């Protein structure tokens, strides 16, 4: 198998640049269109990270901050699949994430939110997706946060999320929801996506057979990166 | 087939997840920056620094940045580099870093990277791929960085005279510059206005 | 206006007694059916309390229990109005809560989950409605809470409640629930109510215009207890 | 009109909210409590004792109890109380207690009630008003207590003249004993099985 | 009580500032986004009018400018009520209207239309809402207006309206248009509001009931403006 | 619940509701107007003049404008002020104006603002909240004006230090001028463009 | 992979154990409820069967007992996978299967029917599921079977069936019926079994594509028993 | 996800599938029994035999009943067994058998098994787990065999420990005899009533 470009990034599956609703976008968007071009082996070659490097804690928000005690907050745990567009899956992606406590306080220089912090959770975490392109850590559901867009604007709780995988056009940050906050209708982020069913991608969903007795609860989230086509004439890219 | 899961910004607080250390939470012991030059890596040492610039001309004092790069022969640290080519293996080829809170300064410590065979037969005149990440950003603004002491690489690049709008060219040129024995790349950003940065959709 | 006996109890709009599903109300619940009585003082009658005993801060469970710091979690404000199934407001009624911490833990001794302690936190309030019935405290919302009915049984984030207002007849405990949590479908204790809109008339709802700014949320949540009719012909409580 | 909202069990942990003391919380400066004799409180004062039992005969040990009774002259403390009589001023009528998490006793210290009126010119036998909460109880369990040395008075009392089986209405009748000079009236409730309490809906 | 802020403007109930096919809001609209800010002293007061100061036929266009007779036209009552947006009436509340007259011709130097111009009209009344919140005037129903957005734009009979009530908050300028005007449907001005439900909201309609035999119509317009939260735990205010 | 009636555009003829001698309507005994000072006013008098400017650098010469403001002791003349203080008896707070039809200049004759408490304990420099309306402006446009002649109080204002982007917190500043005598504060406002005047949300 | 607990049984998809109108179940239900409990290495283990000690005609119910002739009736060969919830194959279970001949009739003592025997026919069968969790044997299609419950019952068709698997806790016994046999919508033992979509989950499926020409009818049948959920990260069991 | 296929009951003739030689049914050569002791087979042989009691009070005589256990060390010959240690090589583990038609009396030949480790490194006591099928019982129902010379580990074990009713936990304690040399344990199952034997939800 001789592996081509990435297929084209779809715009009308991601939110514009300028979405005024989103206050900051506007004087943080270009003014002029991207220009596209043809990819080369620049964009479909990416860093490898090596799970030697990894501490045993690194996947788990519960512990890896603890110092006199476990945080305080709903003990849950995330898992998933990574798979490019073409359903095929993604080995060994570095998954970052990063999220407020229980309070919807971040552990931030920058935030100086009233809901309290809590001395035994930091809120970031790391794991390298495995063969199957699967991925679990386990942490604290993070409280929904207020913020000033509109001055009454609230998120709805939400773990921020990055990927690096096989090919530098596949790089992507976003976010993953709780299944039924009812915030979630009303998040000017989430409403800069322009599809519904898009919306409904950021969804993490109630994964009650996998729950822990006595233990932990469960959510399951999905993640899909930019695929390959393979190439079975002329091979442009070099 | 599947729909790519759409982008969101990282927001403001996107150094708790990605360097951690500047949000001043230690938590593992290798923590990755903005270092890609190991002792024994091949090249010429440089570093690469700017400022963002929003479209009031203030800097962002909030952005994340990472760079990609090739080694000193042009060849990409990753399986997908189908060059046939060793490749210096004392190098990473890619780094984070985030901008000062304060001053908005950030930058890189890397070596100058060799050129990179592009499409067709062609070569790429030598450059860095930078991705930019922050609040009010929705998906990552991609962009790329050349020298421009390659005048002549750069006039025959492919990626470069595929903008039709010439003048926007240089947006993508940093400046060369020797602070004390040490070569300084100077590549400054601007995200909207006049002279802004040419972005890519790659 | 002579007040006659309170409405009688409809019995297909409350739980049954023996509800398997619910496995400790099995050897908790009588073989035999209640005797209706017709209603006499004793009924009618219920004892006053006095704003004068209470703290201020008996309706701050952020505070009412904060020692060296807030308690961890999302800030809510809970409020609503107590009626009776007439629609009159019920005046002066005492109203005790109490509830599970963020982590879904409660301050109990036979309470052991794993789920952290929150050494700010109590779970106990208290508050008498006003003349409109109006009742208004503040908390952390709590967190979902797991316990042995079958292994992995978890109940909805909810706040447990009682009532002691004009009439005995009228006394009552009940719990609510949040706007959306996904495990409302599955509490085997919600289901021990027969029908669909009763289950309804236990969640609180988002009050999305009540949020204070950089603060906190707020939820709606009213209350019906039974209602004494009117007497206009013979009156045969005396 | 509107439904009443539906009954739930108060659980294993209704201390926190209506006995904190008891789940070890100190919270309140005033506390509710078993104890309805004030110092000027007026009346015989007696003990009221016993223990829950489930199905299986055992005792409950998290079972939550409350009383509600007139005054010795049989008077509601009550707005509601359409008597025109005088109540005794210092007394509330109402107590509650948890049965000991270890033994499951538990115990009221009050007053023996005054005879009420019943409806259409009747007379009630002095009672005591008494519910029941717990885990596994859905819907508080609504009892009466009647007095073993009242025999007359209860023989002609309308509530209980008003269950058809007999020999069930002498589950309502607590037995006076005299513990060392103090009147204690021992009632066990038994909620299910032979000599099962009766409950009333009203 | 113990009032707090009013509650937040929101911002998708009301027209962008920005709104291209409204020609001339293309260079007065801001390019940045609006900065919004926590409340204080100087956002929740408003001056008081007091009604001595108002004549006989200020809230009376069809006698308020009339000198040799009555002007031409439709006569028409419009009343209604001003609440705020939890329902309680606005007390006392200053409302100003304008309008063309019965030729769709407004009283103005800068309008040069062909429709006539009627000796007895001149378009402007005031009055101050009851305790209640409710508010009367009688005019002469104006005609459609024509105007250059387009060259051939018209817009649907209408009456200007503005209030100044209990918080500069509530500061606010719109429009009344008739039940059943055909031009609603094209109004470039009424299309800059997003939803069609807030479209309908400045809708007056018929009330029959109320027109007055061989006199006059009725239309029943109501206005809702923000309102203020109850504060029951810290005030911040000041 | 309810939501806000929309806004929507004064339009042009603004003036015939609000400022009807403008217009050369005279139907009102007592008209609104620009003069805030009475004869018994306390403070110092001050005019405030500007124009307001549109996307062009072009003067809007049919725009309506309102302020409103504290007495010269920092207390708002209405219910709702709860400083527990009494406020200037000569004086409404609030005044209108339009601009001049050919220049486009508008001006208010008033009294220069004591400071206000801002919220938790805080002090608020002098300013007065001023509101645009006009043709092409869909809802009303706040604004605040603050004094140069007051940077000490300016430099701790919560609001003015509540906008991140440092450099738009001039455009709020008028400047102090002295015209044969008189106070006057010069304020321009832009709506678009560079040196585009802070709008709030209030 | 290490794997934890069975996901606990959901006792609303099975039948409860007293159901009237099933009349033996009335003496053979307990009262109490079942004791659940966290599982140990007792509910996780199970024993093994070598294929072995198996006959070659073990699962040919047409052939293991046919001493004279073939038995007489419908030539069917059912086969399908067993799977456990998560849907992994289920290998080298032990299948044990037993039913009435094509007259309704069982090859028991207790069995007095008038229906007749077949002297070729026993009803009993067994087989070990392979790599892929599928299994495969041939045998008579029963007839329905009268029996006293009311004194008029019949049961459809079926074959009864038992697994025995990798953990004690998937211990399960059930049958099947073949589709379109309308007894299935009266049998009262089908009918202890809450909803519909479990009883449904008992219906083999007509599988046409793999009849076997001028030689047997061919059924579809698969089973899902209880899965295990993985464990990463405290593992309990031990 | 997939739902479990739901139970249905065993029925009467349950032992035509089972256990054939009962119903007279010789099919098979080797037949799976109640026997679990091999000539080799490690530990003390115990026999375990009861009757199993409906509401009535009278025996199932249709009831089949099987058993999994441990080794005499407490290891289970299952590939699931975790403890990393050998086996005895020559025990199934496991047994089935039905009561007597006429009777009602079961029985198995076993070996009485060690201890095996609970969860959270606690201990359990000796114990085999047992499960009951027959017509009536629409799912099968589990219960364990503990044995009264195991005073000790039975106060201690985690299971037992977890029936928080006490005076149930004697129901699952099998009596130790000695018929003519042998060690018999007899162990009779109530399903419904007083005394009714404790069954779990594994
Ligand atoms: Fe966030
Ligand atoms: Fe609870
Ligand atoms: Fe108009
Ligand atoms: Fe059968």
């Amino acid at each position: 198998i001789i592996w081509g470009a990435y297929a084209q990034r779809n715009t009308e599956d991601h939110p514009p640049a300028y979405a005024p609703g989103y206050k900051t976008s506007v004087l943080r968007s270009p003014k002029n269109a991207l220009i596209s071009i043809a990819e080369t082996l620049s964009e479909v070659t990416a860093p490898h990270f090596s799970a030697d490097k990894f501490g045993p804690k690194d996947n788990d928000l519960i512990l890896n901050y603890a110092k006199d005690g476990l945080p305080i907050g709903e003990r849950v745990i995330v898992h998933g699949y990574v798979r490019d567009q073409f359903g095929r899956p993604v080995k060994n992606a570095l998954v970052e994430v990063w999220q407020a406590n229980a309070s919807g306080r971040y552990r931030h220089p920058n935030d100086q939110y009233i809901g309290a912090m809590d001395p035994n959770f930091g809120g970031c975490g790391r794991m390298l997706t495995d063969d199957n392109g699967y991925y679990v850590f386990r942490t604290i559901k993070p409280g929904p946060y207020p913020w000033r867009n509109r001055i009454n604007e609230w998120s709805p709780a939400h773990i921020h999320f990055s990927l690096i995988a096989d090919g530098w056009a596949q790089r992507l940050i976003s976010q993953f929801y709780f299944e039924g906050d009812t915030l979630i209708d009303s998040c000017p982020i989430l409403k800069t996506i322009p599809s519904e069913q898009q919306r409904r991608a950021l969804i993490a969903l109630e994964d009650k057979s996998n729950f822990i007795e006595a233990d932990s609860r469960c959510y399951r989230f999905d993640i899909t990166l930019r695929g390959r086509r393979a190439t079975y004439f002329e091979n442009d890219l070099t | 087939e599947l729909k790519e899961t759409p982008s969101q910004t990282g927001g403001p607080y996107v150094h708790i997840g990605l360097l951690p250390k500047q949000a001043n939470i230690e938590v593992f012991e290798h923590n990755l920056d903005n270092n890609l030059v190991q002792d024994n890596t091949q090249g010429q040492r440089i570093r690469l620094e700017g400022q963002v610039f929003d479209g009031l001309g203030l800097p962002l004092r909030d952005v994340l940045i990472e760079i990609w790069q090739a080694d000193t022969n042009g060849v990409y640290p990753s399986q997908a580099d189908t060059q046939g080519k060793q490749v210096d293996p004392n190098f990473l080829g890619w780094g984070r870093t985030g901008a000062d809170f304060g001053t908005g300064f950030w930058s890189f410590n890397t070596i100058k990277p060799g050129a990179v065979p592009g499409r067709k037969g062609s070569t790429q005149a030598p450059h860095i791929s930078l991705i930019i990440f922050a609040r009010g950003i929705n998906i990552g603004l991609h962009t790329r960085v050349y020298f421009d002491d390659e005048a002549e690489a750069n006039a025959k690049d492919p990626v470069l005279n595929s903008i039709e709008w010439a003048t926007r060219r240089q947006t993508l040129v940093a400046k060369r510059e020797e602070r004390d024995g040490e070569v300084v790349y100077r590549f400054d950003i601007r995200i909207q206005g006049e002279n802004e940065t040419v972005f890519f959709d790659i």
